């Protein structure tokens, strides 16, 4: 059934995975992104601005374009908690403890 | 036939000079692509290797 | 314009690190000129050889002796006939 | 606005080249140095030795 995908159709498995148990966002696998450049790039700015290394170390930031924060975990935060709460009290929610909490998430997230 | 009876002339030698210049751009592009990757040694170029022990450096080398 | 090392299509040839050699030819020429056709040859004779044309060579001829037959053949019908029952020709052309 | 960044890069890339220059300059100044004093060495030890 899971037949071979070839070297050619790498490209669009990057962004059109298969589905899995455990899927991605694949509307947002365009827009996940972490720079190498980030602090080089400002290091570099700050000394042609005229800095020393201790006032650019000083001035030095983590970057914001990052991948974005999952809308999630703003919008089911007290059910979050809640499942949280249930799996550290259940032992990781063994034999189907913490199925409430996860099942009112899961019809809060996709409807149906 | 050619006094009065042909338009392929005209058209293919309008063609022709239309394909000169895609034949010049094509060949201008490659010839600056060629030029930025012997730019990207630039960074690799040391211009100090070129001293001599225990000699000065030379402007000549683009210090 | 950005992995230079990592493609070698759009790279210099050879001969260009080389450092030596009226008008002269250019010191400088990329791999990927090696996907036109007319960089380094020329475009002479490209539009006039579609003209050079050569003729067919059949011929139609066959002696037709009907003194060896007696006999009639049979003939295929070609077409329908529309000057007979024209009006109606889209009408009973489906049937048989 | 753009003037500003352009600016900013291109005293940081004149920056790294003197630096570059600087420390090159240094390094092998440093080797050289290393390697006549290990040409003396060799000097006195083949000065030292013995055997034919």
């Amino acid at each position: 059934a899971a037949s071979t995908i070839p070297i050619s159709q790498w490209p669009s498995l990057l962004y059109a995975p298969p589905s899995s148990p455990a899927n991605p966002a694949v509307e947002a696998l365009p827009e996940m992104q972490f720079d190498d450049l980030h602090y080089p790039r400002q290091m570099l700015l700050c000394r042609g601005a005229g800095y020393s290394l201790e006032q650019c170390n000083r001035m030095a930031q983590p970057d914001a374009r990052v991948t974005p924060e999952n809308p999630a975990e703003k919008l089911l935060k007290e059910e979050a908690v809640a499942a949280i709460a249930c799996l550290s009290q259940r032992e990781g929610g063994k034999d189907e403890q913490c199925r409430y909490y996860i099942e009112r998430m899961y019809k809060l997230a996709n409807k149906e | 036939r050619l006094t009065f009876f042909d338009t392929e002339s005209v058209a293919l030698q309008s063609r022709l000079r239309y394909a000169e210049k895609q034949k010049l751009f094509h060949q201008e592009l490659d010839r600056e692509l060629a030029a930025g990757h012997i730019a990207s040694l630039v960074a690799e170029y040391d211009p100090v290797a070129t001293r001599l022990p225990f000699q000065p450096m030379q402007d000549r080398y683009r210090v | 314009p950005f992995m230079w090392r990592q493609r070698a299509y759009c790279a210099p040839v050879p001969s260009a690190f080389a450092s030596q050699q009226g008008v002269r030819k250019p010191l400088l020429r990329s791999n990927s000129e090696s996907l036109s056709v007319f960089s380094q040859i020329p475009d002479g004779l490209l539009g006039h050889t579609t003209s050079v044309t050569m003729g067919n060579s059949d011929i139609f001829f066959l002696p037709k002796p009907s003194n060896l037959l007696k006999i009639a053949l049979p003939a295929f019908v070609f077409m329908p006939n529309l000057t007979i029952f024209t009006r109606a020709f889209p009408f009973y052309a489906h049937t048989s | 606005n753009a003037f500003s960044s352009f600016d900013a890069c291109r005293t940081g890339l004149l920056k790294q080249q003197s630096a570059a220059v600087e420390n090159s300059l240094v390094r092998q100044n440093m080797a050289d140095v290393r390697a006549k004093a290990l040409f003396e060495r060799r000097a006195v030890l083949l000065d030292l030795v013995e055997g034919k």
